[PDB]
């Protein structure tokens, strides 16, 4: 059968949040260009980078943290 | 093939089993006399029309004769 | 090998010259008052016969004419 | 101007075109009412 | 650093221009002083490199060009829909599909055309069509005819705008180069925005509106009682009832509790009993999972944010020990020259038209076309056959580059300059390799064929004598079989019943069935493999040889275009790329040729067919492929003479335009040969001849008549002798198929 | 930031090493050193060849090659050709393998009783092979073909039809 | 001949046996610039500074070669023959004029005072060993 019912928990937002920080350690170092045009406020606690990376490396978080918690929820 | 893909194509294609050849290492032991060159433009219409007319004539002939004298009327 | 024939009829354009690939032909000069330039043909063992010069020729008909014949390695154009 | 566009129908397929398509559809036209014809009839 | 420049009123937009012919080129545009200066007119119409050298005015020339074009493709699937309104059974197609034939054309009460209209079931006398347009109407949820008449109006309306557009910018708003070069913009675009979000969309279409649609008039739902699609939307207990995963609505999506959408989500992966075709759900999971990956793909490269790859970066680095410095270079080739471009794009997207056709017979993704073997042949064949003629193209502007763009200082060393430096190495070994599949795979025909002939099938190639059976393949047909539950848990059945599971009959007929490889697919397999490598020969050649030879090395200057350099050095006679071209496409065709026939005569034989209520098959021809399709005389027995027998006897009947141009075609095909083997040389004098008898009767023309060029009386001739070749095996597909 | 961006255009880099060289020294001769062209595997199997070997008289090569390729011929004949489901199924195949044999030193013999060329020397053997550039040469090389052809059918023949007893 | 081959890492089109069996030419030629050119036979190879020398299987890639080096405006371009016996000639620049260009020295070859329409039927010519043409 179909996978089963999954019901949101704390559990998926920590899931979610870890992934992001991987993407975000990830994005850090590999990243050639991290700064851009757009400039967020209070560079320092974003790393140095602008508007753009802030969404790209919050993106392939989001693929991790969604792959994963479906993969768990084998 | 003769009447359509004349010669020049071909003498290029010939340079390269000529290159082939030369350069394998156990067939460099035998080699041609005389060298390999494509069939001239007179001789390709020769021999594409001398196909042309044995298969015209060949496979008409079977027909007649066999489509004849497997009815036999 | 072939052999290359120029005629009468020659007014000095010298395009048979440069459109030859082999160096075929060469200009030389008419002692006659028609014109200082007269194209030859001295080593016609080179020529292969790509008519090249017959393209280049504008007489109401050929001046050089060229006239294939026996063969060779050089006028066949055999690398190997 | 109005005598460019002239001479664009002035021009071989515009013209073949046009003619032949007048040409054709006469016969079209005919063939429909009177149906078929192989001979003339004889009076 | 990807901006939009466009210039300001680049060129008017007068009509004078139109009345003097020849404003392409300089020699064109002094005078007609020739005939050929007609056929010249037309041959370098669409040839923008050589009017101008400025890469300005060709891209701008080219993007105009591309809508005009798109207005004619659109004004062409917008009378397939408005013909599908008017003149067209496909309401009463609907409620009795299996027994109705499809029709979409009627010709008028004239000299004899009304023959033609023919009882083709709905109460409508008219032509029964092969393009398949009624399963796709009925795929996207059309059920009544004004619905259909509305989509007509539309695309004639988008065929507008795309016909204003390259007037917009082509004589007010013109982009310049660099707008042209953003590549990496043109990939991001192209791949999330045109494939992905277009295919989001269209899952979004099957949802809400086919899916249901499908599924009541799957049930015994009669048309009139399905509800319209806007009904869908409002009232969402129609779906509830038919897909329970709505009522818990949009929070599982957010929430990825993507388990409760299992109702309208599914990997069935086979087809539906009911109506030969896949599973609308498997169809919506399809296009929502591939927009996914192409909005995510297209964010690979750079554009203006520093967040990506420069594509020149990922060449350089893909270098290696045996090819020096990579694809060094290669960025600039195709950024530079437009031909490179077209040769990519055309020679891949020709190989997914073959893909496509191969995907589709096994797999039919429409309702009810199964059923329609006459749909899925010409289907099958269209598709193939322009995907061939696409893969040759792409070699010719591959050698349209070599002639034209390349240069040695860019490709130094790179991938593309040694493959030109062992050139020698490629061909000689393809060329063996084309000796040893010839001999192999044809010469086992003969052997079969004589050893019949001389009374020895104990000798023949044959399933019961000496085999050779396709281990390989009947090894990776077993693996799809049992992939469901093994290596593809969540598969209920097999993807495609080809590979086996169990007969599919839907109706009387049979929708698809396993195709087991004996030791006759053996052989054709490499038939075909043969027929390609030689096809590859003929091009490559063409590229690599394009630029120089030992025979001639300045071959460039020359031009891609030309038809000989004299008759010396032997003779130097069809040594241009352009004349290997010319060769490639009869090969081409003999290629492709044998695999309509391989695919006609075995889906005939083995898959096709009516089945039984008890459990068993009566094939169309019984079994002949197994012991027949191994000699040349059972291809010209069993598959050519027998099975052309509806389409001599046509005479008299409906079908009988198809034994027309059946006949007719054969006339193209041998007016061919006229071309091919004869030579301008007879064809001037025997012009001469004629003008004097004009000069004589003061008739003669002022543009002095001239025969066709050589390369155009070979080019005149391949265009017939594919013409009156392919238009043979249209009518008899047509016909044979649709009486049977 | 640069994984390998950085590591490209360095001769310490590893995919800037080259395999392929000029044949030889001389660019300008055709062919293109490469492994399998002239790897020491394939120099030294190629070169130490029967008819490349150093040292060997020119009847002893053919019998080195004639007793492989009559061994070889064998197969074709018996398994798969006619009668090839007869008790004497084995015995066609010793005939026929040596009725090529007899063609093969045929075709030697009409091309050494015609002048012969020359033998070429390549990359994967760089000298000259032996005496095959002359009329006796090859001559000598065709009697030893026929000796050893007929010998390696024979011994296929006993192999095969005694295998049972083996 | 003196001169520093162009750098190319070889290739299948060049030489064969029959340079070193039968004859063999070689072009030579002065450049002011390194530059990139392509082979006449495959590939592209980058000239040296001076005094460049080739060895090319045929004479037509040599001259189809002296064209493309006029366009890099090289005019000193040299060919000559090499026999298997070592001999070498000064071949194509025979005078040290280019053909095209006329010099005092020359004669005439090969040349009809006639014109081709003058030519003489050939059933007045036949078993006698003449042509036509002469
Ligand atoms: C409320 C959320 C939050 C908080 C408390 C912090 C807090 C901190 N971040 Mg941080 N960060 C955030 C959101 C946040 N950041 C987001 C949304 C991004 C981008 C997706 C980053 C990217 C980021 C980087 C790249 C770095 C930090 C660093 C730091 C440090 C400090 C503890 C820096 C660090 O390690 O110490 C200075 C550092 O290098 N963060
Ligand atoms: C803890 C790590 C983890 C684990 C245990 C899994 C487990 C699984 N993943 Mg998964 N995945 C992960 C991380 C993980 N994933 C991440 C980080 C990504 C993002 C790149 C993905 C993206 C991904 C995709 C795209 C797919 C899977 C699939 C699968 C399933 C197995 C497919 C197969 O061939 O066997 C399995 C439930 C497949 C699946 O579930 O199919 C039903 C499938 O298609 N995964
Ligand atoms: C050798 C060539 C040739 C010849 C001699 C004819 C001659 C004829 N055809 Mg024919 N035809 C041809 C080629 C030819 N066709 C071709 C190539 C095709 C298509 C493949 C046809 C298809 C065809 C059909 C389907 C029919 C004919 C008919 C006719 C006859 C009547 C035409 C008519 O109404 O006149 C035109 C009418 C006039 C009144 C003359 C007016 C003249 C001008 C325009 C007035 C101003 C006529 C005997 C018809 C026929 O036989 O009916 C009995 C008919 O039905 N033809
Ligand atoms: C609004 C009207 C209009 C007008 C007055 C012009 C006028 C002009 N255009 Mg233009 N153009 C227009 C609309 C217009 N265009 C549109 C809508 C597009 C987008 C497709 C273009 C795209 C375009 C390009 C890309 C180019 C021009 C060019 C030109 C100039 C030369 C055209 C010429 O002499 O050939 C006249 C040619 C024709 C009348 C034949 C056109 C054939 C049509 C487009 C296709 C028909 C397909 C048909 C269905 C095939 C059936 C085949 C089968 C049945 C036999 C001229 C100033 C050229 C230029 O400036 O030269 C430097 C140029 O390169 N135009
Ligand atoms: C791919 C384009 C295409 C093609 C090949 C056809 C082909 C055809 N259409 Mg058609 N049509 C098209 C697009 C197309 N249509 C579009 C886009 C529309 C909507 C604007 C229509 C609207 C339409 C109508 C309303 C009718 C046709 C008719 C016809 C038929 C007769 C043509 C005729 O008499 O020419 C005449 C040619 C000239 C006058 C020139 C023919 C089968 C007729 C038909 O089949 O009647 C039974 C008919 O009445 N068409
Ligand atoms: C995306 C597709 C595509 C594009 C954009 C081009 C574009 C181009 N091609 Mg090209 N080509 C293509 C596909 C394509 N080709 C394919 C698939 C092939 C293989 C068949 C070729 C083979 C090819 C050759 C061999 C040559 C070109 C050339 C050219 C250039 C000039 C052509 C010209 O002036 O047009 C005008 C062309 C014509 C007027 C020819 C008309 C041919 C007709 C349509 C054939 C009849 C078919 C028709 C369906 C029959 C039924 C109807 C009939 C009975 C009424 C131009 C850049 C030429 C070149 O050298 O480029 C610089 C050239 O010599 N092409
Ligand atoms: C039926 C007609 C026919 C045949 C048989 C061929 C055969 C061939 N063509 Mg071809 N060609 C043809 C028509 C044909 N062409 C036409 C009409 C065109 C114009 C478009 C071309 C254009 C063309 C091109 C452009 C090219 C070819 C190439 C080839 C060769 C491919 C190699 C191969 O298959 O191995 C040889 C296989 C055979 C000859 C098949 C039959 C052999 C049987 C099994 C063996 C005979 C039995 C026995 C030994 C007989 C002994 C008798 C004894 C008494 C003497 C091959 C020689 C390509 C080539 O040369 O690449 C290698 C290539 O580039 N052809
Ligand atoms: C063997 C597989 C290719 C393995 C392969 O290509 O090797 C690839 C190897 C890799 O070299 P590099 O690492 O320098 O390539 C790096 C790339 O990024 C540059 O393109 O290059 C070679 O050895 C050249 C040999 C080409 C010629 C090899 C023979 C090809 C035969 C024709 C293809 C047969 C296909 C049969 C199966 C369908
Ligand atoms: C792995 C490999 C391979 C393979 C191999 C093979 C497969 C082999 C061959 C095989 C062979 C091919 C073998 C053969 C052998 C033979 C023999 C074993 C012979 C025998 C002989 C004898 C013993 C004889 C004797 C005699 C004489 C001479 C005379 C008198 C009689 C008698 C009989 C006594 C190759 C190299 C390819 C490549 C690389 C790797
Ligand atoms: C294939 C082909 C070749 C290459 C073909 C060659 C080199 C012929 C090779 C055939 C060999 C010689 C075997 C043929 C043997 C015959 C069966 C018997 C001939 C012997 C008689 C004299 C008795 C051309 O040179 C050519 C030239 C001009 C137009 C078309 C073509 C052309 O199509
Ligand atoms: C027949 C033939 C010709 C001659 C073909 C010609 C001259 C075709 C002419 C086609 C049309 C019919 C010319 C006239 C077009 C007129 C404009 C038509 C009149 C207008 C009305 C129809 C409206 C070649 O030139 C040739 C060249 C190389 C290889 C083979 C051949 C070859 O086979
Ligand atoms: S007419 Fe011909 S031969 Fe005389 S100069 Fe001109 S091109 Fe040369
Ligand atoms: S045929 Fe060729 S070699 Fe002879 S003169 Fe003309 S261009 Fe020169």
């Amino acid at each position: 059968a179909a996978t089963t019912p999954l019901e949101w928990s704390p559990t998926v937002g920590i899931i979610m949040v870890i992934a992001n920080v991987i993407a975000i350690t990830f994005g850090r170092q590999t990243i050639k260009y991290p700064s851009a045009e757009p400039a967020l406020p209070s560079a320092k606690f974003f790393g140095g980078f602008g508007a753009p990376a802030l969404l790209a490396t919050t993106a392939f978080g989001h693929i991790l943290g969604v792959g994963l918690v479906l993969g768990l929820h084998n | 093939m003769f009447l359509i893909s004349w010669r020049g194509y071909w003498q290029e294609l010939i340079e390269t089993l000529v290159w082939a050849h030369e350069r394998t290492p156990i067939a460099n032991l035998v080699r041609w006399k005389d060298k390999p060159v494509a069939l001239s433009i007179v001789q390709a219409r020769v021999v594409g029309l001398a196909h042309f007319t044995v298969g015209y004539v060949l496979t008409y002939a079977a027909f007649l004769i066999a489509s004849t004298a497997g009815k036999f009327g | 090998s072939h052999t290359v024939k120029i005629y009468d009829t020659c007014i000095g354009c010298t395009q048979c010259v440069r459109a030859c690939p082999t160096d075929v032909l060469e200009m030389v000069p008419w002692d006659g008052c028609k014109a200082a330039q007269v194209a030859s043909s001295p080593r016609t063992e080179d020529c292969v016969g790509c008519k090249r010069c017959e393209t280049a020729c504008p007489t109401d008909f050929l001046s050089i004419r060229v006239y294939l014949g026996a063969e060779t390695t050089r006028s066949m154009g055999l690398a190997y | 101007q109005s005598s460019y566009l002239i001479k664009f129908i002035s021009t071989a397929p515009v013209a073949a075109t046009i003619w032949l398509t007048i040409t054709a559809g006469i016969l079209i036209e005919f063939n429909r009412f009177f149906p078929d014809l192989l001979f003339h009839p004889l009076p | 650093k990807a901006r939009v420049i466009v210039d300001k009123d680049p060129v008017p937009t007068s009509f004078e221009k139109w009345a003097q012919p020849g404003h392409f080129d300089r020699t064109l545009a002094r005078g007609p002083k020739t005939t050929t200066w007609i056929w010249n007119l037309h041959a370098l119409a669409h040839d923008f490199d050589t009017h101008t050298s400025d890469l300005e005015d060709i891209s701008r020339k080219i993007f105009a060009a591309h809508f005009g074009h798109l207005a004619v493709v659109t004004i062409w699937l917008s009378g397939m829909i408005f013909h599908g309104a008017k003149f067209s059974n496909y309401e009463a197609w609907l409620s009795d599909p299996l027994n109705v034939r499809p029709s979409a054309q009627v010709v008028w009460p004239i000299v004899g055309q009304d023959i033609l209209n023919g009882d083709v079931g709905g109460g409508f006398h008219g032509i029964q069509i092969t393009s398949g347009l009624f399963q796709v109407w009925r795929g996207w949820g059309i059920t009544n005819s004004f619905q259909l008449y509305c989509t007509a109006i539309g695309g004639l309306v988008l065929a507008g705008l795309f016909l204003f557009a390259g007037w917009f910018h082509y004589h007010k708003r013109a982009p310049k180069l660099e707008w042209f070069q953003n590549v990496e913009s043109m990939l991001n675009h192209h791949l999330q925005v045109l494939l992905g979000c277009g295919s989001l969309g269209w899952a979004g279409h099957l949802i809400h509106v086919s899916a249901p649609i499908n599924k009541l008039m799957d049930a015994g739902v009669a048309v009139k009682d399905i509800p319209l699609p806007h009904e869908f939307i409002l009232n969402k207990s129609l779906l509830i009832d038919l897909f329970p995963g709505f009522a818990a609505g949009l929070t599982p999506f957010f929430t990825l509790n993507w388990g409760q959408y299992a109702d309208f989500l599914t990997f069935k992966g086979g087809l539906n009993p009911v109506t030969g075709g896949l599973w609308m759900t498997d169809i919506a999971h399809h296009h929502l999972a591939i927009a996914v990956v192409f909005i995510i793909a297209g964010h690979q490269y750079r554009t203006n944010w520093g967040i990506g790859h420069s594509i020149k970066e990922i060449l350089e680095n893909h270098k290696g020990p045996f090819t020096g410095e990579g694809h060094k270079g290669l960025y600039e080739n195709l950024t530079t020259s437009w031909h490179a471009q077209l040769a990519t794009n055309l020679a891949f997207l020709g190989s997914l038209t073959i893909i496509i056709a191969h995907h589709m017979y096994a797999m039919p993704p429409y309702p009810y076309l199964a059923t329609d073997y006459a749909t899925q042949l010409c289907i099958f064949t269209h598709h193939i056959w322009i995907g061939g003629f696409l893969i040759v193209g792409g070699a010719a502007h591959a050698a349209i580059f070599m002639v034209r763009d390349y240069d040695p200082v860019v490709n130094q060393n790179n991938v593309l300059d040694r493959v030109i430096r062992h050139r020698d190495a490629i061909i000689s070994h393809l060329n063996w390799v084309c000796i040893f599949l010839g001999f192999h795979s044809f010469g086992l025909y003969i052997h079969n064929d004589t050893m019949r002939a001389l009374g020895r099938p104990q000798d023949m190639f044959s399933d019961t004598a000496i085999q050779l059976q396709p281990v390989f393949a009947q090894w990776v047909q077993n693996l799809h079989t049992l992939a469901p539950g093994g290596t593809a848990p969540n598969a209920l059945e097999p993807v495609s019943y080809a590979f086996g599971g169990g007969v599919l009959a839907v109706g009387g007929k049979v929708a698809m069935m396993p195709i087991a490889l004996g030791t006759a697919d053996f052989l054709i397999h490499h038939i075909h493999a043969f027929t390609i490598h030689v096809t590859v020969l003929i091009l490559l050649k063409g590229v690599l040889f394009a630029r120089s030879s030992r025979l001639i090395p300045d071959k460039a200057n020359l031009g891609f275009r030309f038809p000989c350099d004299g008759p010396g050095r032997g003779g130097t006679c069809q040594v241009s790329g352009w004349d290997h071209v010319f060769l490639g496409l009869f090969w081409m065709y003999n290629s492709l040729s044998i695999v309509i026939f391989h695919f006609s005569w075995k889906m005939q034989s083995d898959v096709w067919g009516t089945v039984d209520a008890a459990g068993n098959v009566s094939h169309i021809t019984g079994g002949n492929f197994a012991q027949s399709a191994i000699t040349i005389n059972g291809w010209l027995r069993d598959f050519l003479w027998a099975q052309a027998s509806q389409v001599i006897n046509s005479y008299g009947s409906a079908l009988s335009a198809y034994g027309l141009m059946f006949l007719g075609a054969h006339f193209v095909w041998a007016f061919s040969l006229m071309f091919l083997f004869s030579g301008r040389g007879y064809w001037q004098e025997l012009i001469e001849s004629i003008v004097w008898a004009h000069n004589k009767l003061k008739v003669a023309p002022a543009i002095q008549p001239r025969a066709l060029s050589i390369t155009q009386g070979r080019a005149v001739g391949v265009a017939h002798y594919l013409l009156g070749g392919i238009a043979t095996t249209w009518a008899f597909f047509h016909a044979h198929i649709l009486s049977v | 930031a640069q994984a390998v961006d950085a590591s490209k255009n360095l001769p310490s880099d590893p995919r800037n090493r080259e395999v392929v060289f000029p044949a030889g020294r001389d660019p300008q001769w055709g062919n293109l050193e490469t492994p399998v062209n002239a790897s020491p595997l394939v120099k030294w199997f190629i070169n130490n060849l029967p008819a490349y070997r150093p040292g060997l008289t020119p009847f002893r090569r053919g019998l080195e090659v004639g007793m492989a390729h009559g061994y070889f011929l064998f197969g074709p004949f018996a398994k798969l050709g006619p009668l090839r489901d007869a008790a004497n199924a084995n015995l066609a195949g010793l005939l026929g393998a040596i009725g090529l044999v007899v063609l093969f030193t045929l075709a030697l013999s009409l091309y050494a009783n015609s002048n012969p060329p020359t033998a070429l020397a390549s990359v994967t053997v760089p000298n000259p092979p032996d005496a095959f550039q002359s009329k006796e040469g090859w001559n000598n090389f065709a009697s030893a073909f026929l000796i050893g052809g007929i010998g390696g059918a024979v011994v296929a023949y006993f192999l095969t039809s005694n295998l049972a007893l083996i | 001949l003196s001169g520093k081959t162009p750098l190319f890492a070889g290739s299948t089109g060049g030489l064969l046996t029959k340079a070193v069996e039968e004859e063999k030419y070689a072009i030579t030629w002065t450049s002011p610039k390194a530059q990139v050119f392509e082979l006449p036979t495959g590939g592209a190879a980058t000239m040296h500074e001076g005094e460049n020398l080739l060895y090319i299987a045929r004479k037509e890639y040599g001259i189809a070669l002296g064209g493309q080096l006029r366009k890099f405006k090289i005019t000193n371009y040299k060919i000559y023959r090499i026999l298997p016996s070592g001999e070498t000639t000064f071949i194509h620049p025979a005078d040290g004029v280019f053909p095209e260009k006329v010099n005092a020295g020359r004669e005439k070859v090969r040349f009809n005072a006639r014109s081709i329409g003058e030519n003489p039927n050939p059933s007045q010519v036949k078993f006698s060993g003449k042509a036509t043409y002469d």
